[PDB]
RNA sequence: CGCGGGGUUAAGGUGCCGGAGUGGACGCUCACAAAAGGCGUUAGUACAUCUUAUGUACUAGCCCUGGGCGCUCAAGCGU
RNA sequence: AACGCGACGAUAACCCGCACGGUAGACGUAUAAGAAUAGGCUCCGGCCUCGUAUCCUAGCAGGCGAUUCCUCCGCCGGCCUCGAAGUGGCCGUCGGUAAUUCGCGUAUUGCAAUUUAGACACGCGCGGGAUCAAAUCCUUUGCAGACGACUUAGAUGUG
């Protein structure tokens, strides 16, 4: 047996959108990856594809699992905070929900 | 009438709850707190006068007093109450062999239409020996509980009234520690 | 007449106390400006622990058990590299225990994926013997 | 370094107040789940009686208060007091805002569950780190002990239990902590020392 | 001031609600009204003693008297 | 608190049919002193800016057989322990077990398109035949009664 993980991905939390006081976009996401803390290491992770993963109680493929795909396009702020744009926005409910962040396409 | 004790509101129970017990100190010796009796009648009392600065002394006041039946009390249970953040609460009670028959009578509301078989497996557990729970169970008084009231009822069948029908409170045990208090229960 | 006072024995500043900035490099006080700015130079032959002469700021310094014994006030580059190499301030620091601290945690950032399955191998073969030795004891 | 972690429990002792509520306000926005003990041993700064006036004019800001839910209600008790703190900093009117409370969970004293588990602090809300020396500080057990919080013996004597119990921890790690060292110097001698300097050389 | 994508800003902001700093440097403070009361603190000026460190009065800060949460080596004020 | 809570007593089953396998967000979801910050810890040698640490971490999402190890993990019983809103330790049975060294198979899933793997609540939930235990109703009673409302006592008995 080899009681090790599977994982090969950075973890990350769903923020919020692109806003001001109140006028929110929806079209740009906020992700806090877990590790990073200032712009140096956010450069790591620019263009760096982005999936969120969820349940919803009814199988297509024989699967409950969809996934929505995205990238992180530029950093945020000046504490790490990167902004991601997907294929369609995500939901809303999914502020403070994990997010997977691979590790391709790589550059190392 | 007084703000203190209105709106006027009928009892919701007819015995009555105390509300309010003495301060324990271990100091003291072991000893109960409250007791019940039954309102018997009331007569009328002369009385030699022993009180100083009374005009009274060494003389016969006349007095009404009260006569207040007591049946011996049957010790049926005990409790102990463990303290929280969220006040006093019931961390476990006990009780014995021989449940006699008017406390179970309390204990159900149709005595005739339902059959006798209130605490039969719970007399059952103290029999078949699970007589390390009644090791657990009064050693958990012990250990962790810091206020114990004893569970006692009054017996009509001794008392010239026409119920037949129990009557429960819990009374402390008050002076000593917790391990003395438990043992005299 | 037995006095007992268990009170705490902090560093002085003072000319000849040598302080370790945050890059790593090490600076000796030659004259105090300010209760919060000193003027300081490190005389190093190394590199790493070279330092200009300037004014360091003393909320972005660290001070060391180090100090100089008769450094003389406010002097100028050369007499701070003379009592620096008479006494000996980087055998000194390599000996302190702060500096095996750093040296334990550059050696470990450099440690590559492929050396990292040595250690995760080898702590494994090291971790074997503790604990028959635990188990005996 | 923004770690993500299960829940995490907060030590209250030593920690301000509505620093710790801004912390920990941002983390269950964020998706962090927070659990505070201690909360009796939380600090408001400037003299116990500014804390009084505080109180007394939440109060005279409300006509016709409900006594159960809040009014003095709030300042009843340590647990609250904070829990007050920490709702005036999250959208309480949204749905957002209600799952986020729903992650805090607030407590007097360390119950059963978390006097196992590890107590971290937050070194931006600790008093002893953010408070001029000289400056005057008070405790939020006693402010809500001149209110009327019932239990301040109570909380205390359970936690003198507490610390008897973790008084028997330290001495069972004791022991462990002779003999994990032993055995490191014991085990030192036929440990293959090819492989220590490979280990030294790695940094371990 | 047409409908969209991207980039940069202004006025305002960057403790939480709220996107953005519990960011850096140096000081001060603990909360109507007048040459006003301060044995609270700090900053500056003018006079007097001294092997024959002071003690008197002013000037300037700013305070005591005259959005919510919460904040006090600020999350206040000035640069 | 009838829309807060705790302890305890007594407590609903077989047959036939037929419909499906949530959670504001697991992926190593590992880590218990206390106390102070003009100090403190300890193995009594020494040690504390630094949790930038410690444990764990290899194999078909992890096989088979060995060589080889008595290390680690898990389930049931016993002995003890845990109650502020209950749990861990020790011993024993059994199963697995790269610290070391190998021989076997993985492919053509064709250069990525979900890594379909945890925890908890009950398997979700329904319609007809099938059984205890209580209560409501009934009679009666008076410490109670404007009417409601409340309280006795009715099945073998100090009825």
């Amino acid at each position: 047996p080899s009681e090790a993980g599977h994982r090969l991905y950075v973890k990350g939390r769903h923020l919020s959108y692109q806003r001001g006081r109140r006028n929110t976009h929806p079209k740009t996401s906020l992700i806090k990856i877990e590790g990073v803390d200032d712009t140096a290491a956010a450069n790591f992770y620019l263009g760096k594809r982005v999936a969120y993963v969820y349940r919803a109680q009814k199988e297509v493929r024989g699967t409950k699992i969809r996934v929505i795909w995205g990238k992180i396009t530029r950093p945020h702020g000046n504490s790490g905070v990167v902004r991601a744009k997907f294929t369609h926005p995500l939901p809303a409910r999914s502020f403070g929900a994990s997010v997977r962040i691979m590790l391709y396409p790589s550059s190392i | 009438g007084s703000l203190a004790f209105l709106p006027r509101k009928r009892a919701a129970r007819h015995r009555g709850r105390v509300k309010s017990f003495p301060k324990d100190d271990p100091k003291k010796p072991v000893h109960l707190t409250a007791a019940m009796g039954y309102k018997a009648g009331m007569t009328t009392i002369v009385r030699d006068l022993d009180r100083p600065g009374a005009k009274a002394h060494k003389k016969e006041v006349v007095e009404a007093v009260t006569i207040i039946d007591c049946p011996p009390m049957v010790v049926v249970g005990l409790v102990g109450y463990i303290e929280t953040p969220r006040g006093l609460r019931s961390l476990t009670t006990v009780w014995a062999e021989h449940l006699s028959d008017e406390v179970k009578r309390r204990f159900y509301k149709n005595w005739y239409k339902s059959k006798k078989k209130a605490f039969t497996k719970y007399a059952k557990k103290y029999a078949e020996n699970n007589g390390a729970s009644i090791t657990r169970e009064l050693e958990r008084i012990k250990k962790y509980c810091t206020v114990v009231r004893v569970l006692a009822h009054t017996q009509i069948r001794k008392t010239p009234l026409k119920q037949k029908k129990a009557h429960l409170m819990e009374i402390q045990i008050n002076g000593g520690s917790v391990a003395d208090k438990v043992e005299f229960g | 007449a037995e006095i007992n006072v268990e009170a705490t024995s902090w560093r002085r500043v003072e000319v000849g106390r040598v302080l370790k900035l945050e890059n790593g490099s090490l600076a000796a006080i030659v004259e105090i400006i300010d209760h919060k700015r000193v003027l300081a130079d490190g005389p190093s032959s190394d590199p790493k622990l070279a330092t200009p002469r300037g004014i360091v700021p003393l909320s972005r310094a660290l001070l060391t058990p180090i100090v100089i014994p008769k450094l003389p006030r406010g002097a100028r580059t050369g007499a701070v590299k003379k009592a620096w190499e008479a006494y000996g301030v980087d055998a000194k620091w390599k000996e302190t225990n702060w500096a095996k601290k750093q040296l334990q945690q550059e050696r470990r950032q450099s440690l590559t994926d492929f050396d990292r399955f040595k250690v995760m191998r080898l702590k494994k073969q090291r971790r074997f013997e503790e604990r028959k030795a635990l188990a005996k004891i | 370094m923004s770690s993500f972690e299960s829940v995490v429990v907060i030590d209250g002792k030593g920690h301000l107040l509505g620093r710790l509520a801004s912390i920990v306000a941002k983390q269950l926005l964020s998706g962090q789940k927070i659990v505070v003990v201690r909360c009796e041993a939380l600090n408001i700064s400037g003299e116990f009686f500014r804390a009084k006036l505080k109180y007394h004019a939440y109060l005279r800001k409300m006509t016709r208060y409900n006594p159960t839910r809040g009014g003095p209600f709030h300042f009843r008790a340590p647990s609250r007091i904070f829990y007050k703190a920490v709702r005036g900093m999250i959208p309480h009117k949204t749905a957002r805002g209600a799952a986020a409370l729903e992650r805090l969970k607030v407590f007097e004293g360390v119950p059963p569950p978390y006097d196992k588990k590890k107590k971290m602090v937050v070194p931006q809300a600790l008093r002893v780190l953010r408070l001029q020396p000289g400056r005057k500080y008070c405790t939020v057990g006693r402010l809500s002990h001149e209110v009327g919080w019932k239990y301040q013996d109570v909380v205390a004597r359970l936690e003198e239990r507490r610390k008897a119990k973790g008084a028997a921890y330290y001495e069972r790690k004791k022991l462990a902590a002779r003999q994990l060292s032993e055995a490191k110097k014991a085990a030192a001698a036929k440990v293959d020392p090819k492989v220590s300097e490979a280990l030294a050389a790695y940094g371990y």
